[PDB]
């Protein structure tokens, strides 16, 4: 019996949650940088 | 007869985890081959050939209908069964229910993220 | 429970003992590079309070 990649997120036991949010949290973060910069952008470009 | 006659009935079959055993029963006291878990052979016949009565008359019918809530047992959340997922295949929609979230005290323990339903957006007031 | 759930859960815990002891190597190796960097720190910092606990 072996293990391969992607496995902690196929189980779905507490590591696999734990993960998912450690991701959502971060990149819901991010998302959120880039769309303020997103719209400073679209302010600075109007003229 | 009440969804032949325009009226409306709802059933609610409670459970059939155990009409599935009294059917296994028969089937083996009759001498019948036993199948997978010993169920017999015709054990998704037996649950398909009962749901599909739960129709929905159109109005040259009598309009009427028939609203079916089977209630079925799973092994420590082993949905993976066989009963369990023939009738899941059967059926519309789903509402599950979880020990985990019982205890957590959600209740009812209806696990929103997995419970379904096919008619979805048909069948609820505009409002809600 | 089943043989999937068990089949499921032993592959997690051995991608989670990988990774573990892959992070204690690289603990050990920066901890190793840490230590050579805090002698001659040690030395200077000790230097900096000598004032105060000699006055």
């Amino acid at each position: 019996v072996r293990s391969s990649a992607g496995a902690v997120r196929d189980a779905g036991g507490a590591f696999g949650k734990r993960e998912q949010a450690e991701e959502e949290r971060y990149f819901r973060a991010r998302a959120k940088e880039q769309l303020a910069a997103l719209k400073k952008h679209h302010e600075n470009e109007i003229s | 007869y009440f969804r032949d006659n325009g009226k409306h009935a709802l059933i609610i079959y409670d459970d059939l985890s155990k009409q599935a055993v009294a059917y296994r029963q028969m089937s083996l006291l009759l001498r019948r081959p036993p199948g997978r878990e010993a169920y017999p052979g015709d054990v998704f016949y037996l649950h398909s050939r009962l749901l599909e009565r739960a129709a929905k008359m159109n109005d040259a019918f009598g309009g009427g209908s028939l609203t079916a809530l089977p209630v079925i047992e799973t092994q420590a959340g082993d949905v993976s069964a066989y009963i369990p997922t023939n009738v899941i295949s059967i059926t519309d929609g789903q509402i599950f229910l979880e020990t985990e979230l019982f205890y957590k005290g959600i209740r009812p323990a209806i696990n929103v993220g997995l419970s379904v339903s096919r008619v979805g957006s048909a069948a609820q007031t505009r409002a809600m | 429970a089943t043989l999937k759930d068990i089949t499921r859960r032993l592959k997690s815990i051995k991608n989670i003992q990988k990774i573990t002891k892959s992070m204690k190597m690289v603990a050990a190796a920066k901890y190793a590079r840490a230590e050579r960097e805090l002698k001659p720190a040690r030395v200077y910092g000790v230097g900096s309070l000598a004032l105060y606990e000699k006055a």
